[PDB]
C-alpha cells in the first residue's frame, strides 16, 4: 500500500495471507468470507505468462494478522488448503478479466477478536454504494512504493473513479467485471495498492446497516501511486453467482 | 455468515476506527 | 520472515 497508514488491531479482521511454504514468502492478500472460504484473485494462483500455478500444497493461509514477517503466536491462525476454485472464464491471455479465485481450508477456523468474516455485497448494496466519489478501503502488506515493506499491515481509503476516466486511463481493454478507484491529479491525496496486495479486499462500510462488504479484490495496476492511473479491482458483486454456485456445490 | 461485517473490536463494542468517517462523509 | 511452527509445513 502506497501513501497509507498503519491499521489498527483488528481494524480488518477478515484479511488473509497467503503464504508460499518453500521458500517462506508473502504471496498476495486474500480474504476471510466464512470459516471455511476464503476469496482472492485468481492471478495470485494462476498467472501463466510468470509461470505461476500454484497447487493446494503448495501454500498456506495466515489470517489474523497485523505484523507481516513476525509469527503472532496466539493470535494468528494458520490454515492448509483443501481446494482452489479459479473463476472459469479467468482472462489472464488479455486483460484479468474475471480476477478471482475461492480457497477452501481444510478445517474451520476459529473466529476471534482479530479473525471474523466479512459480508459480500447484495444486489442493492452494491447498486448503492458502487458511485463515483464514494470511497472504501484497501489493506495489504504490499510495498510501500512502486521503486520498502511494511513492518504491519497497511491501510488506505480511496475513492471510486467514473468509469470513462478509468478507460481513458489505460490502453488496457476494461470490463464491466472490473472497476477502479484512487484519487485524480488535481484532487491532491494520493493512495494506492501496489506489489503484494494484489488479491486482498477493498471494502465499504454501508450506512443503511453499518456492516462491512467486500465490493472489490484487488486487481491490477500500471505502476503504483502515478499520477493519472488508478487501481484496478475485480467487481464482487457481478461475479456473486459463480461464488454461491462453487460455495453451494463445494460446501 | 449472519455477524458478517460487524468487527469484535469496533463494531461490536460500539467503536470507531479512526477513518471510518472518510468512508461515510463520501456517501452522499 | 519469522519461521513459522513446523506443524503447518508437515
Ligand atoms: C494449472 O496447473 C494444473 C495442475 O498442474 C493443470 O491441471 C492446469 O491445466 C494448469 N492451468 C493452466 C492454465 O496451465
Ligand atoms: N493498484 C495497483 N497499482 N496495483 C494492483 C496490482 C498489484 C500487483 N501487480 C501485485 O500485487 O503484484
Ligand atoms: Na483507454
Ligand atoms: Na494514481
Amino acid at each position: 500500500i502506497v501513501e497509507g497508514s498503519d491499521a489498527e488491531i483488528g481494524m480488518s479482521p477478515w484479511q488473509v495471507m497467503l503464504f508460499r511454504k518453500s521458500p517462506q514468502e508473502l504471496l498476495c492478500g486474500a480474504s476471510l468470507i466464512s470459516d471455511r472460504w476464503v476469496l482472492t484473485a485468481a492471478h495470485c494462483l494462476l498467472y501463466p505468462p510468470w509461470d505461476k500455478n500454484f497447487t493446494e500444497n503448495d501454500l498456506l493461509v495466515r489470517i489474523g494478522k497485523h505484523s507481516r514477517t513476525r509469527y503472532e503466536r496466539n493470535i494468528e491462525k494458520i490454515s492448509m488448503l483443501e481446494k482452489i476454485y479459479i473463476h472459469p472464464r479467468y482472462n489472464w491471455r488479455e486483460n484479468l478479466d474475471r480476477d478471482i479465485a475461492l480457497m477452501k481450508l481444510k478445517k474451520p477456523v476459529a473466529f476471534s477478536d482479530y479473525i471474523h468474516p466479512v459480508c459480500l455485497p447484495d444486489r442493492e448494496t452494491a447498486a448503492s454504494l458502487l458511485q463515483a466519489g464514494y470511497k472504501g478501503r484497501v489493506t495489504g502488506w504490499g510495498n510501500l512504493k512502486e521503486t520498502g515493506q511494511p513492518s504491519v499491515l497497511q491501510v488506505v481509503n480511496l475513492p471510486i473513479v467514473e468509469r470513462p476516466v478509468c478507460k481513458d486511463s489505460t490502453r488496457i481493454r476494461i470490463t464491466d467485471n472490473m472497476f477502479c478507484a484512487g484519487y485524480k491529479p488535481d484532487e491532491g491525496k494520493r493512495g494506492d495498492a501496489c506489489e503484494g496486495d494484489s488479491g486482498g479486499p477493498f471494502v465499504m462500510k454501508s450506512p443503511f446497516n453499518n456492516r462491512w462488504y467486500q465490493m472489490g479484490i484487488v486487481s491490477w495496476g500500471e505502476g503504483c501511486d502515478r499520477d493519472g492511473k488508478y487501481g484496478f479491482y475485480t467487481h464482487v458483486f457481478r461475479l456473486k453467482k459463480w461464488i454461491q454456485k462453487v460455495i453451494d456445490q463445494f460446501g | 455468515e449472519a455477524d458478517c461485517g460487524l468487527r469484535p473490536l469496533f463494531e461490536k463494542k460500539s467503536l470507531e476506527d479512526k477513518t471510518e468517517r472518510e468512508l461515510l462523509e463520501s456517501y452522499i | 520472515f519469522e519461521e513459522i511452527p513446523e506443524e503447518y509445513l508437515q
